């Protein structure tokens, strides 16, 4: 019904609403997100600094 | 004197490793406080969580720190109480 | 079934004279430990079985030094950095925390943080003014220990006044 | 009958009742959780550490 | 017929005791003691160490 207020209400969930999205208005099936967050998400914080870094450096670059 | 009184302090107030009231009943008021604050000390060591902290890291450096500041702060008190 | 013993002895029965307590180092001992020893204090704790040489003693204490610094990032000066009284941390229900000395611990507990400026109004203020080297860190450390007595000592008045 | 005071009571036991939770609250199989359970049973020590890290961080990152 | 007094009298055996208890009294399979045995314990004494460390820094951190 109206996809921005909900994502602006509630910040935490933009992963799940992200998650919808792409099942729903795109075309990907639901088993390869799930098997896709079940699977590699594991490298954890020692590269969330490098991550962090690579979303600022993602911004500076996009142009 | 000094001698004496250091001497006499050490073997009979403090070189004991055991407290009693009995030993406090013989001193004045400064050693009924000091024998008072032995054992205390003596109290706190077998409190559960020195116990246990003694017997996980030894480290008597730590505690001897805790009951030195502690003692020192008493003492303090108990000559301002005094005068 | 009683038996009153009448025996207590507090260095025999609470504090036993370990090995490396009442053991005053040889001049070889004491630039063994001065050289190869990063934190000193560290050799002050014996935990399980006491090592057999002093060799291994400064191991395991390099060791313990060694694994202290790296986990201080997520130690209990980053926990209690935010927020000791605010979410009403009890100290009294913890471990003896040997190897915590303040370090990651700079207090912004979020909430009680009104407006912020990040710049100083000052060239003056700005940081802890202090002369002395090695300041915000002593301070650190005081303010720990500080936080930590108080947290507690206001647990304890607690109990006190609800057993009264 | 009372899920908040049982799990006040006896937190030490928050992954049991978490398990419970999942089996009967929510869908998720006992076999699957059974499964996940036996394979991470590698603690490995540093794991420990890093993963003591990487919560604290994401615990500090929440908003 | 006693548990207690038999593991006192034979305290080298605490594993074979162990190992007793959960194949009767708890329900696990002794097969699957059986190959965790068999597999399991490769690593040895230069993690002995960190391992008796580990032992005491459990009982340290216990509560």
């Amino acid at each position: 019904a109206d996809p921005q207020l909900i994502a602006a209400l509630y910040p935490d969930q933009a992963e799940l609403f992200l998650t919808m999205d792409m099942m729903d208005k795109q075309g990907i099936d639901p088993q390869v997100i799930l098997d896709a967050d079940r699977l590699t998400v594991k490298r954890s914080k020692e590269q969330r600094f490098e991550d962090d870094k690579a979303f600022e450096s993602a911004l500076n670059a996009s142009k | 004197l000094w001698r004496l009184a250091d001497k006499v302090a050490d073997e009979a107030m403090l070189r004991p490793h055991k407290v009693s009231l009995q030993d406090s009943h013989a001193f004045g008021a400064l050693g009924k406080m000091v024998m008072q604050f032995k054992s205390f000390t003596i109290k706190s060591l077998n409190s559960k969580f020195l116990r246990t902290f003694y017997d996980g890291y030894k480290n008597n450096r730590a505690i001897d720190a805790a009951l030195s500041i502690i003692t020192s702060m008493g003492l303090a008190g108990g000559f301002y109480a005094m005068a | 079934a009683g038996r009153l013993d009448n025996g207590f002895d507090v260095f025999k029965d609470t504090i036993t004279p370990t090995r490396w307590n009442s053991h005053i180092w040889t001049p070889e001992e004491l630039e063994k430990i001065r050289t190869e020893v990063k934190n000193p204090a560290y050799i002050n704790v014996v935990t399980g079985g006491s090592p057999e040489n002093l060799d291994d003693l400064i191991k395991l204490a390099n060791e313990n030094f060694e694994n202290d610094s790296r986990a201080a990032e997520a130690g209990l000066g980053a926990k209690l950095s935010a927020g000791i009284i605010g979410a009403g941390v009890d100290p009294l229900s913890y471990v003896p925390m040997v190897g915590v000395t303040g370090k990651g611990f700079k207090l912004i507990n979020k909430a009680l943080v009104v407006g912020a400026e990040s710049a100083a109004l000052n060239v003056a203020s700005e940081g802890l003014r202090t002369s002395v080297a090695g300041g915000d860190a002593d301070y650190a450390g005081a303010a720990l220990g500080g936080f930590v007595f108080g947290a507690g000592m206001s647990a304890i008045s607690d109990a006190v006044a609800a057993g009264l």
